[PDB]
């Protein structure tokens, strides 16, 4: 609830970025989907 | 401003009208004389639900009614 219900709270400056949390940050990272085989002999 | 302002009632609210023929105020007849903090009153009735909308002191909170159960000793804040 915000911290100021619960305790007492000082003032922070929060320069936290929430980029890193979007779609375009959490899945625009290459993953294995798929692996094709094509042997020799089997 | 010819006697000392040394009684037992200096600094208070009330004007003492008093009789003295004497250097110190002490000195002086008892006189004349020229909701209720003794009946615990409430959060309500002090005035203060501002400070008991939510009781949390510190990292403490108290999940309680507030406010007209909530009694405030002697009318006084701390």
């Amino acid at each position: 609830t915000s911290d100021e219900s619960m305790i007492e709270t000082r003032c922070v400056l929060n320069s936290h970025s929430t980029a890193e949390t979007t779609l375009d940050s959490f899945f625009s990272r290459a993953g294995l989907v798929g692996e094709i085989d094509l042997p020799l002999e089997g | 401003s010819h006697e000392n302002s040394n009684s037992a009632t200096e600094g208070s609210t009330i004007n003492y009208t008093t009789i003295n023929y004497y250097k110190d105020s002490y000195a002086a007849t008892a006189g004349k004389q020229s909701a209720a903090p003794l009946k615990s009153p409430s959060a309500e009735a002090c005035g203060y639900s501002d400070r008991v909308a939510q009781l949390t002191i510190g990292n403490s909170t108290i999940t309680t009614q507030a406010a007209a159960n909530i009694i405030v000793g002697y009318g006084e804040w701390p």
